[PDB]
Order: structure tokens, then C-alpha cells, then sequence
């Protein structure tokens, strides 16, 4: 289990968050979207918080592995919720 | 307002602070600068208010400043023109998907087209000074 997180996965994960506030009436699919999604965000958190991008907590003031552990969930979360 | 070689106020800036970095390397630059990216094009409608955008921009530039001074750009020394959002997205996606130059070059253009750019730097120096200060 490599424990440091790629370039390429961190690139996929936003990338299908984008798709995801793309779906537009029955289209219900998006809602599993959201599921896998609030799962891989806890994924690269997780790994991110054992092995950390450093230059990033220098620059921004904040661990990144919160980026992912905390702030998506919690969007991923308000486009659930936007439902009806 | 649109800038005229502040690569040396900026290149400096920034190689003065990751020279407070011990552990710096490259492909965590480039990881923090793609993470940028998406959160700047986040604070976007695809919106949220105009004061919290550049943050995120002024954020992805010093990934870029950090990335072509790790990358020991060599006195390279463009200024390109934006329509549309998706216009930007494109870009970075084939410098990304595909492959320091352009990595530089895009948080910049943006904030030709995007904002001012004499307006940008104002962001970026405030927060370095925060950060120098707190390393």
C-alpha cells in the first residue's frame, strides 16, 4: 500500500467532482456519485494526513489532508441536501 | 496596472520562503499547485465573493513561482488572452494531462483577464509576509 498520494489521483478526484455538479430530471445517479465521492475524499485525506504535502501547510496555514477529510465531505454534503 | 517585470519582486519573494522550508521538494509543489488550481476554479460559477477568489489564486501563484525557481527557470523572459472559463480549463489540462513554463505562466494570464493584475500581487505580498512571519 503506497502511502504517498499521486498526482494523477488527486487530478481524478477533483475532476469527477466537476462532472459531478454537471449531471442536470429523474437522473438519480448523481446522488451515488456523491457517495463514492465523499468515500475517495476520506481515502486521500487519511493518506494525506499520515504523509502530508508539506509546501502546502507552509503556504496556505492549513493541513491539506483537511481539505479532503473535512471541506469536500462537507460540500458534497450541501449538493445533497440541494435535492427535491 | 498590468504588469512589467515584478518577476524579481516575486521569484525573490518566494524563493525567500522556501528557503525556510526544510523539507521542500518538487512533486509536492506540483500537487499543492493542481490542489490550487481546482480550488480557485471552485471559487467560480461553473460566484462566491469576489475578496475570497484572488486568495485562492494568490495561492496558486506561489506554487507557480515555486515550481520554475525549483525548476531554475533561466532568465526566461506570455501574456495570453482568455474568452471564456472553459478557456483556462482547456489549458491547464493539456500542461497538466499531458506534461513549469505554463504552470507560471496561467495563474498570471488569469488575472489579465480574470482581474487586474497590479491587483492580484497585492494578495500575494500580504500573505507571505503572514507566512514568513509565522515560520
Amino acid at each position: 500500500k503506497k502511502r504517498e498520494v499521486t498526482i494523477e489521483e488527486i487530478g481524478e478526484f477533483h475532476e469527477k467532482y466537476l462532472k459531478l455538479l454537471f449531471t442536470n430530471n429523474d437522473r438519480k445517479k448523481a446522488l451515488a456519485e456523491i457517495e463514492k465521492l465523499k468515500e475517495e475524499s476520506i481515502y486521500l485525506g487519511e493518506k494525506l494526513r499520515l504523509v502530508p504535502n508539506h509546501h502546502y501547510d507552509a503556504i496556505k496555514g492549513k493541513p491539506m489532508y483537511k481539505l479532503y477529510l473535512y471541506e469536500y465531505p462537507d460540500r458534497l454534503e450541501h449538493q445533497k441536501k440541494i435535492i427535491l | 496596472t498590468l504588469t512589467i517585470d515584478q518577476l524579481q519582486e516575486l521569484l525573490q519573494i518566494q524563493k525567500e520562503f522556501d528557503d525556510r522550508i526544510p523539507t521542500l521538494n518538487l512533486r509536492d509543489s506540483k500537487i499543492a499547485y493542481v490542489v490550487e488550481f481546482f480550488e480557485w476554479f471552485n471559487t467560480l460559477e461553473t460566484g462566491k465573493p469576489l475578496d475570497v477568489q484572488l486568495d485562492e489564486l494568490a495561492d496558486m501563484l506561489a506554487f507557480g513561482l515555486s515550481i520554475a525557481n525549483q525548476s531554475g527557470v533561466s532568465l526566461k523572459t506570455l501574456g495570453k488572452v482568455y474568452f471564456n472559463t472553459s478557456s483556462i480549463m482547456k489549458d491547464f489540462m493539456e500542461d497538466f494531462v499531458y506534461f513549469e513554463e505554463d504552470s507560471l505562466s496561467l495563474p498570471l494570464n488569469i488575472a489579465y483577464n480574470l482581474y487586474s493584475i497590479d491587483q492580484l500581487i497585492d494578495a500575494y505580498k500580504k500573505k507571505m509576509k503572514r507566512n514568513h512571519e509565522r515560520q
